[PDB]
């Protein structure tokens, strides 16, 4: 079972044609992009009529999962996450026990058996989801438009929040966990609960519309959009460096297989070829 | 760059830096265990007074000299041939220190505080350190 | 609650020193360490092991691991081979001492590859690194690397042999590996001095160690490509014996402390440089 979230640097999701197949779209080198049919809701559930419309999906994570599947010779099923959020333990309304949501919850329930996404490894997830070795390295940074070059995570204007400067992150996400752990950063966390967004697209557009001032997110995502969309720049160094590692269910035998597979892919630089196919 | 330069954050043989042995900054570098490596450099070049180290810097024998603010900006404003750097990273005070038993403690404390509200040391600064 | 830890000298992460003669021991931040002394190399009981003080980045992180997981440890430097290689099908170094179980764990400039992984269980990597090239002041697709033995005056570059980088090159670039075996070097600083006058054109090795070099370089000589263009992204991780119980505890503690951000300060105080930018 394959579960994920639509993430343009890693996951491209398009509507299939009337015939129900993927478009014959080929790379600049002429080879077609390897695309599958991932089912799931047509747009976000509150705004959507909750139609689990299958859609064409392809990209970096898709490419690597296809490669490792060919390596292990196993079939699969692709379906993005229901809620659209990453998730964390939370004492939800009318409850007492802090419970996961997102793909971690979908896996612990058994809806999906392993995750394929640019997921961040954190100790909180480590107690419950088996992370393999990281397949990519990345960091956390800040994005603005286009004059007070923001001082990373050392600007007081972040440390004492202002109404003139509006900033946030994604709810139930790894950066939320990080800002929750550092109690010294809690005030910015208190800022977070004001304007936290739900997905990258709306936050990116709002920053492009200056509805938001700066967005904290992955280094790779921001540099990708900058190299493709321009007009916006990241600022500050990667205050938190980490990896995107392929996660999977605890104690299932496949962890060592996928670990050595990604190791040998790093040996021949196949993932580097994937990046050159996706990041120019 | 003040104190946070890898030139001093990482001890380097090509660069010479020291202070006066048996001084307060000696205890500072001793308690700062993470700075002990620079303390290791201290053991090679520690001076005994201020004037000879000042001449050595003016002779470029010593690359950089760490010491207390007030004396140092006084010398900088007077001679102008040397330049100060780094902020007052260790806030501290020059105070009359003496024995715990003697009764003049509170008396001298209140007297110097009265002079402070009177700006007497402000006049002294104008007399000795300022107007240079 | 006691483990066997062993390492050798790799400057910015490993620092060996003689204990302070005026004190007997030495200053804090250092841990007692000793020669790899077997039954034949025990060198008597009058001096069972020459005390040395070992300090460094890896020393600090293992200190934090001990203070978190509440375990003790004894440290001895390794002599038989640098780190480990399947010499005639037989491993040496820390790899040998762990796989054949003269050692409990391993720490240092331990690059994780596939072969070491099936041979030795690793931890989550606590720091990232990989392949890089440094030249005095272009990519693994360049004819300078693709076919450096075909045109122009032969391009004189090399590395240290019997290493993970050498393993990857021999496994991908056997012709270029044959070229590079002509240009093997005694030590990293040896080749550094060699290229300071130009004995070898460029060096291929770990990105982190070259970052430490150029950051403290007085001549400020930079890597082949800005930001290193690190190839074959890997890291340094703790090596555990096969299916050892410690794996979960060490991984959880290491990742929790990595998330706490003090490792950023440790790298700032240990591997920072002067003219890195
Ligand atoms: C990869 O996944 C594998 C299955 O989950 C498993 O390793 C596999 O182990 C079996 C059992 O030995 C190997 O099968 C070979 O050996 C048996 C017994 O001798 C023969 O009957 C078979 O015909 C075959 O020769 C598999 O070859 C082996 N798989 C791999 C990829 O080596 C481990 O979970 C993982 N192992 C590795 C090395 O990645
Ligand atoms: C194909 O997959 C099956 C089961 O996953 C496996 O037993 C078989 O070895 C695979 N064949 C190849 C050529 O990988």
């Amino acid at each position: 079972k394959i579960v994920t979230i639509h993430q343009e640097p890693f996951v491209y999701v398009k509507p299939t044609m009337s015939d129900g197949t993927c478009k014959e779209e080929f790379t600049v080198n002429g080879d077609p992009v390897k695309k599958v049919i991932c089912t799931g809701p047509n747009d976000t559930s509150p705004g959507s009529p909750r139609h689990t419309v299958p859609q064409c999906c392809y990209g970096f994570c898709i490419d690597l999962l296809i490669k490792l599947a060919r390596t292990m010779n196993f079939t699969y099923e692709v379906h993005l996450v229901a809620d659209g959020k990453f998730g964390t333990q939370e004492r939800v309304n009318n409850s007492n026990k802090k419970e996961w949501n997102g793909m971690m919850g979908e896996l612990l329930s058994g809806q999906a058996d392993m995750i394929v996404a640019p997921l961040t490894i954190n100790n909180e997830r480590a107690q419950y989801i088996e992370f393999s070795k990281p397949f990519k390295y990345q960091g956390l940074t800040i994005l603005v438009k286009k004059e007070e070059r923001i001082t990373g995570i050392n600007d007081p204007r972040l440390r004492n929040p202002s109404d003139k400067f509006i900033y946030a992150t994604v709810k139930q996400s790894s950066v939320d966990i990080y800002f929750r752990r550092q109690v010294e950063l809690s005030t910015m966390y208190r800022h977070m609960e004001k304007h936290n967004y739900e997905s990258a697209a709306e936050a990116i557009q709002a920053v492009r519309d200056n509805k938001l001032h700066a967005f904290i997110w992955d280094s790779a995502v921001l540099e990708f959009e900058a190299s493709q969309k321009c007009d916006l720049v990241t600022t500050g160094e990667l205050f938190f460096r980490s990896g995107f590692g392929i996660g999977m269910r605890k104690d299932s035998p496949w962890k060592q297989n996928v670990s050595l597979s990604i190791l040998k892919s790093h040996e021949n630089g196949f993932m580097e070829d994937l990046d050159k196919t996706w990041v120019r | 760059t003040g104190i946070n330069d890898p030139r001093l954050r990482n001890p380097s043989d090509k660069f010479i830096y020291a202070t006066v042995k048996q001084s307060s900054v000696d205890i500072y570098f001793r308690r700062q265990v993470e700075l002990s490596t620079m303390y290791r450099h201290m053991e090679k070049h520690n001076y005994e007074s201020a004037a000879e180290a000042i001449q050595a810097v003016r002779d470029n024998k010593l690359h950089a000299f760490i010491w207390d603010s007030a004396v140092l900006e006084f010398e900088a404003s007077q001679k102008c041939d040397l330049v100060t750097t780094g902020e007052l990273f260790f806030r501290s005070g020059f105070g009359i220190g003496m024995r715990k038993d003697s009764p003049w403690k509170q008396n001298v404390s209140l007297s110097i505080l009265k002079s402070h509200e009177n700006g007497f040391m402000e006049d002294l600064d104008k007399t000795w350190v300022r107007y240079q | 609650r006691h483990l066997t830890v062993a390492t050798l000298e790799e400057r910015p992460f490993v620092i060996v020193e003689s204990p302070d003669p005026g004190t007997g021991g030495c200053v804090p931040n250092t841990v007692p360490c000793r020669r790899q002394s077997n039954h034949t190399f025990s060198s008597g009981d009058l001096t069972p092991y020459t005390k040395l003080c070992c300090k460094g980045f890896c020393i600090d992180i293992l200190k934090k691991l001990a203070k978190v997981v509440k375990f003790s440890y004894d440290l001895y430097l390794v002599t038989n081979g640098k780190h480990g290689k399947r010499v005639r099908g037989v491993w040496n170094g820390m790899i040998g001492e762990v796989y054949y179980k003269r050692a409990d764990m391993a720490i240092g400039s331990l690059t994780i590859n596939e072969e070491r992984s099936e041979i030795i269980d690793f931890s989550v990597p606590f720091v990232e690194t990989g392949i890089s090239v440094m030249v005095s002041r272009s990519g693994l697709s360049d004819k300078k690397f693709q076919r450096p033995q075909d045109q122009y005056p032969p391009f004189r570059f090399g590395t240290v042999p019997n290493g993970s980088t050498e393993r990857n090159i021999r496994s991908n670039y056997r012709d270029m590996h044959t070229h590079m075996v002509k240009f093997n070097q005694r030590s990293v600083e040896d080749a550094l001095t060699s290229l300071k006058m130009g004995k070898l054109d460029a060096f291929i090795y770990d990105a982190a160690v070259l970052n430490y070099m150029a950051g403290k370089d007085e001549g400020c000589k930079l890597v082949t490509i800005g930001s290193g263009k690190v190839f074959a992204t890997t890291g340094y991780g703790i090596a555990m014996q096969k299916d050892s119980h410690w794996k979960r505890a060490i991984d959880l503690a290491l990742l929790q402390l990595l998330g706490d951000g003090e490792t950023q300060k440790l790298e700032t105080v240990w591997l920072s440089g002067i003219c890195q930018n």
